[PDB]
Protein backbone atom coordinates (compact mmCIF):
# COMPACT_ATOMS: atom_id res chain seq x y z
CA UNK A 1 0.00 0.00 0.00
CA UNK A 2 2.76 2.47 -0.37
CA UNK A 3 4.19 1.15 -3.66
CA UNK A 4 0.98 1.33 -5.38
CA UNK A 5 -1.44 4.66 -4.19
CA UNK A 6 1.34 5.51 -1.83
CA UNK A 7 0.35 8.74 0.13
CA UNK A 8 -2.95 9.49 -1.82
CA UNK A 9 -5.69 7.95 0.77
CA UNK A 10 -8.58 8.35 -2.31
CA UNK A 11 -7.19 5.92 -3.89
CA UNK A 12 -6.03 3.58 -1.21
CA UNK A 13 -9.82 3.66 -0.78
CA UNK A 14 -10.14 1.57 -3.90
CA UNK A 15 -7.37 -0.96 -3.16
CA UNK A 16 -8.66 -2.16 -0.22
CA UNK A 17 -11.22 -4.65 -2.21
CA UNK A 18 -8.23 -6.31 -3.56
CA UNK A 19 -6.88 -6.78 -0.07
CA UNK A 20 -5.35 -10.77 -0.64
CA UNK A 21 -3.31 -9.76 -3.94
CA UNK A 22 -1.25 -7.51 -1.30
CA UNK A 23 -1.45 -10.46 0.94
CA UNK A 24 -0.39 -13.12 -1.77
CA UNK A 25 2.82 -10.64 -2.97
CA UNK A 26 3.95 -10.27 0.62
CA UNK A 27 3.08 -14.48 1.80
CA UNK A 28 5.65 -14.93 -1.50
CA UNK A 29 8.51 -12.73 -0.63
CA UNK A 30 8.93 -13.36 3.16
CA UNK A 31 8.84 -17.07 2.59
CA UNK A 32 12.10 -16.20 0.14
CA UNK A 33 13.21 -14.14 2.88
CA UNK A 34 13.12 -17.28 5.31
CA UNK A 35 14.78 -19.41 2.89
CA UNK A 36 17.76 -17.38 2.53
CA UNK A 37 19.00 -17.67 6.39
CA UNK A 38 17.94 -21.53 5.87
CA UNK A 39 20.98 -22.08 2.95
CA UNK A 40 23.00 -19.90 5.18
CA UNK A 41 22.71 -22.47 7.84
CA UNK A 42 22.56 -25.23 5.78
CA UNK A 43 26.09 -24.81 4.47
CA UNK A 44 27.95 -23.71 6.76
CA UNK A 45 26.50 -24.57 10.33
CA UNK A 46 27.55 -28.17 9.80
CA UNK A 47 29.56 -29.33 12.95
CA UNK A 48 27.43 -27.19 16.58
CA UNK A 49 30.67 -27.46 18.07
CA UNK B 1 -2.15 -3.62 14.63
CA UNK B 2 -0.55 -7.42 13.85
CA UNK B 3 -4.24 -8.87 14.37
CA UNK B 4 -5.63 -6.66 11.49
CA UNK B 5 -2.96 -7.42 9.00
CA UNK B 6 -3.62 -11.01 9.50
CA UNK B 7 -7.04 -10.88 9.25
CA UNK B 8 -7.21 -13.06 12.58
CA UNK B 9 -8.05 -12.80 16.57
CA UNK B 10 -5.24 -15.14 17.53
CA UNK B 11 -1.46 -14.48 16.04
CA UNK B 12 1.12 -16.94 16.30
CA UNK B 13 4.88 -16.74 18.26
CA UNK B 14 7.58 -14.67 15.57
CA UNK B 15 8.24 -11.80 14.05
CA UNK B 16 5.64 -10.11 12.17
CA UNK B 17 6.00 -7.19 9.15
CA UNK B 18 2.73 -5.56 9.72
CA UNK B 19 0.25 -3.18 7.55
CA UNK B 20 0.46 1.04 8.18
CA UNK B 21 -3.22 1.32 10.05
CA UNK B 22 -1.93 4.93 11.54
CA UNK B 23 -3.97 8.40 10.40
CA UNK B 24 -3.45 12.06 10.90
CA UNK B 25 -5.25 14.91 9.43
CA UNK B 26 -2.16 16.81 7.28
CA UNK B 27 -2.15 20.23 6.32
CA UNK B 28 -3.25 22.02 2.73
CA UNK B 29 -1.32 24.53 1.39
CA UNK B 30 -1.43 26.11 -1.90
CA UNK B 31 1.27 29.10 -3.31
CA UNK B 32 1.51 31.07 -6.10
CA UNK B 33 3.90 33.74 -7.74
CA UNK B 34 3.74 37.47 -7.11
CA UNK B 35 1.00 39.64 -8.70
CA UNK B 36 2.90 42.88 -10.02
CA UNK B 37 1.41 43.28 -12.96
CA UNK B 38 -1.91 44.54 -12.23
CA UNK B 39 -4.73 45.46 -15.19
CA UNK B 40 -5.22 48.47 -16.81
CA UNK B 41 -8.56 49.59 -15.28
CA UNK B 42 -7.40 53.10 -14.10
CA UNK B 43 -7.73 54.46 -17.54
CA UNK B 44 -11.01 53.06 -17.93
CA UNK B 45 -12.52 54.22 -14.86
CA UNK B 46 -10.24 57.20 -13.50
CA UNK B 47 -10.54 58.85 -16.85
CA UNK B 48 -9.76 62.12 -17.22
CA UNK B 49 -12.29 62.52 -20.23
C1 LIG C 1 -9.12 55.89 -8.78
O1 LIG C 1 -8.41 56.71 -7.83
C2 LIG C 1 -8.66 56.32 -6.44
C3 LIG C 1 -7.94 57.31 -5.53
O2 LIG C 1 -6.53 57.23 -5.64
C4 LIG C 1 -8.19 54.86 -6.22
O3 LIG C 1 -8.45 54.46 -4.87
C5 LIG C 1 -8.96 53.94 -7.19
O4 LIG C 1 -8.52 52.58 -7.01
C6 LIG C 1 -8.68 54.39 -8.64
N1 LIG C 1 -9.48 53.57 -9.56
C7 LIG C 1 -8.90 52.63 -10.31
C8 LIG C 1 -9.73 51.80 -11.24
O5 LIG C 1 -7.68 52.43 -10.24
Amino acid sequence: TMYICGDSTECSNLLLQYGSFCTQLKRALTGIAVEQDKNTQEVFAQVKQ
Amino acid sequence: ETKCTLKSFTVEKGIYQTSNFRVQPTESIVRFPNITNLCPFDEVFNATR
